[PDB]
């Protein structure tokens, strides 16, 4: 038993937006079987959308009454779900779950989706450099970091390379955060201190990895010595 | 409408101890239908215990379940890392359902000094008109702690977002960064701007400043 959704991963406020959650390997017809949508806002808990028993049997959360749709489809054995009256506080990733009775209940969850909800378009990310003015304090080590902000959907993979094409290990990665329609985020590296004062490299290189270009700016030292 | 509230918010256990989780309804539940659900950050929940005393299937048999009516208790023998993950306890004799806040649970660990570094804005994001100043705090325990931005001597606020990281898999810390972001004009009516950062294991606060132009 699986679950797979499936639909836009960019929606534009106050508009219809409809999600498809595919599954195969039972059918809806003995009792106590149900399909529901729960939804999580990064940050926040599970919230319950609504539950479709048998016999055309629906459910509806007061708190979001006339506001959703339940419609579900034997012939494709997937359900179908209608969302109106967009807000970017509602953004979340939704799954959907079977229950194989009574009392087992979401017994078997899917993969889920993430559908942002931002009046903005998908435009490329951009990247500032960060130079360290850290003085009078050189302490165990050197810290410079890479600026992306203005990306959209939140996807992006941080990798730290020296002026020879080399690797380093950073592995600090912070995550976004919604500021005026768009996520912003900030990665950093540790360095020792005695590498700056030493080869002549004097700047490295910072690369993402976005699927709205592959644009890399360089940060260079502040230098000690 | 019943209300699922999860008292503490965040716990510090160790491994191999005893964790127990509460959960506290707004009203008595019919037949003590309530189920307790495993979520981990990037995959999909899983089910553990349905009806709050039958396991599930490919469900270890250390995770017990207890009590009935308003007050029902998590325990979970023999702790284990993979373990330290969000949990929620949710009631499905509701119809419409509801879920509670959930409680996140941490390896606990000695208390260790922070690292406080500050970036200042790039002259390339200055022709932009957004100036941003980025305060960062790495290697810090507990989770909690106060960040706040001092610039001319005035206090700032409802300007700072705040971003957290996770717990790190190998060395048990965290890390948060902070971002400060006011106007360009505003930028060049300010000389020296600093974060001040307070931690348990300091015996006085530490603050970190620059002097405009020098950078
Ligand atoms: C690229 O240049 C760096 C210099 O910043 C090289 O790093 C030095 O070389 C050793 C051996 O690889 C590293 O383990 C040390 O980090 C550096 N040496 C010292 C004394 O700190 C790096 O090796 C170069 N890359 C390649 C592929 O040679």
């Amino acid at each position: 038993v699986t679950l797979k959704e499936s639909g836009p991963t960019l929606v534009k406020p106050t508009q219809t937006l409809t999600l498809t959650c595919t599954f195969s390997g039972f059918s809806l017809t003995t009792t106590g079987e149900g399909v529901g949508w729960i939804r999580q806002p990064p940050g926040k808990a599970l919230e319950f959308l609504a539950f479709i028993y048998w016999n055309d049997a629906k459910r509806y959360n007061p708190s979001l009454q006339s506001r959703l749709t339940i419609t579900k489809d034997a012939s494709k054995k997937q359900v179908v779900l209608t969302l109106t009256n967009l807000d970017p506080v509602d953004t979340a990733t939704y799954y959907c779950a079977r229950t194989s009775g009574w009392d087992i209940e979401f017994e078997y969850w899917g993969q889920g989706t993430l559908v942002t909800v931002s009046s903005g378009s998908a435009s490329a990310p951009t990247l500032f450099p960060l130079v360290s003015c850290e003085n009078s304090s050189p302490s165990s080590t050197v810290a410079v970091g890479c600026l992306a902000q203005d990306f959209l959907p939140d996807s992006i993979t941080f990798s730290w390379k020296y002026k020879n094409n080399s690797d380093i290990s950073s592995t600090r990665g912070f995550p976004s955060v919604l500021r005026g329609g768009k996520y912003a985020a900030t990665s950093q590296v540790l360095l020792p201190s005695k590498d700056v004062m030493q080869g002549t490299d004097e700047h490295v290189v910072c690369k993402v990895q976005h699927p709205n270009g592959n644009k890399e700016k360089d940060v260079p030292l502040p230098v000690v010595i | 409408e019943i209300v699922l509230t999860q008292s503490p918010g965040t716990l510090s256990l160790s491994p191999g101890e005893r964790a127990t989780l509460s959960c506290r309804a707004s009203e008595t539940v019919s037949n003590d239908k309530v189920a307790w659900y495993q979520q981990k950050p990037g995959q999909a929940p899983r089910l553990l215990i349905y009806g709050a005393s039958s396991r599930a299937t490919g469900i270890p048999d250390r995770f017990s379940g207890s009590g009935s009516g308003t007050d029902f208790t998590l325990s979970i023998s023999g702790l284990e890392p993979e373990d330290f993950v969000v949990y929620y306890c949710q009631q499905y004799a509701s119809s419409p359902r509801t879920f509670g806040q959930g409680t996140k649970v941490e390896i606990k660990r000695t208390v260790a000094a922070p690292s406080v570094f500050i970036f200042p804005p790039s002259d390339e994001q200055l022709k932009s008109g957004t100036a941003s100043v980025v305060c960062l705090l790495n290697n810090f325990y507990p989770r909690e702690a106060k960040v706040q931005w001092k610039v001319d001597n005035a206090l700032q606020s409802g300007n700072s977002q705040e971003s957290v990281t996770e717990q790190d898999s190998k060395d048990s810390t965290y890390s948060l960064s902070s971002t400060l972001t006011l106007s360009k004009a505003d930028y060049e009516k300010h000389k020296v701007y600093a974060c001040e950062v307070t931690h348990q294991g300091l015996s006085s606060p530490v603050t970190k400043s620059f002097n405009r132009g020098e950078c």
